[PDB]
């Protein structure tokens, strides 16, 4: 792409936009640093946050399609795909709520993790029943940014990622689910079942060629896992999800993390 | 890559 300076909306987790001047050839991480010079993160707590690529819904939530990668160019990333409703967004980037600690001693950084908590409350990310999400929309109001926050990382599926409703063939064939990744699983909610990353010897993500529009191709795409169900006996599971690429990233992220953590 | 087999690094079988 030829370089020229542009405009580029960043939203974060809760639609608050940030509007960045960068260059067309800038690459993921010169446009994630303009964002947190904008927003006044520091430096050392960058690596901590990530950009997404995301289709906003009619309803303002977020499916998210891909973690940008180092060697990608966000604007062009967006804007190849001539869409208004896709975006760009900045969300924490680990999984283990350790970490929160650190994002939390900057005033940024915890307005940062307040803000996406409070909207992965909104969004049914984080589960709760009617009568909880009614104290909590309180509590909101009534303690610091900090006490809610801690409160919040006690709650069921607290630093989740959510995907669109999909199918898996767990327990049976083409059951209906909701999947998300966090705390080193899967988590498919059909019952419930929980994988753990640990148990996984591998996983696969497969394609059907493109096929004519039921002006936009179509394409079937599955996540399979190999789990190792109990002493020696592996099993795959498979799960029907346009979002299995995203899927397949959690799993590397959150293997990543376990594989850093180790050494 | 983003298609096919991805190996687990973190796999651990030990119960």
């Amino acid at each position: 792409v030829p370089t020229e300076e542009v405009s580029l909306e960043v939203l974060l987790s809760n639609g608050q936009k940030v509007l960045v001047n960068v260059l067309t050839s800038d690459q993921t991480e010169d446009v994630l640093e303009a964002v947190a010079a904008k927003l006044d993160l520091p430096d050392d707590l960058i690596g901590y946050f990530s950009l997404f690529l995301v289709r906003e819904k009619e309803d303002g939530a977020f499916s998210f399609v891909r973690k940008l990668q180092e060697f990608e160019l966000p604007y062009v990333s967006v804007t190849s795909l001539r869409s208004q409703e896709y975006k760009i967004v900045l969300r924490k980037s680990y999984w283990d709520s350790a970490y929160d600690d650190d994002v939390m001693e900057n005033r940024v950084g915890l307005n940062l993790l307040y803000a996406q908590t409070v909207s992965d409350i909104e969004r049914g990310w984080i589960l709760v029943t009617k009568e909880q999400h009614r104290q909590l929309k309180s509590l909101q109001e009534k303690v610091s940014k900090k006490e809610f926050l801690r409160l919040a990382q006690t709650l069921r599926h607290y630093g989740y990622l959510r995907f669109d409703a999909c199918v898996a063939d767990f327990p049976e064939k083409d059951c209906p689910v909701v999947v998300s990744a966090g705390n080193s699983e899967l988590s498919l909610q059909l019952r419930e079942g929980s994988f753990r990353v640990t148990r996984m010897r591998c996983w696969r993500v497969t394609s059907s060629v493109p096929l004519p529009s039921g002006g936009r191709g179509e394409v079937r795409l599955e996540l399979a896992f190999e789990y190792l169900m109990s002493k020696d006996r592996l099993q795959w599971v498979t799960i029907t999800s346009p979002q299995a690429i995203m899927m397949s990233i959690c799993l590397q992220s959150m293997v990543d993390e376990l594989m850093v953590k180790k050494s | 890559g983003t298609y096919g087999v991805f190996t687990n690094a973190a796999y651990d079988p030990t119960p």
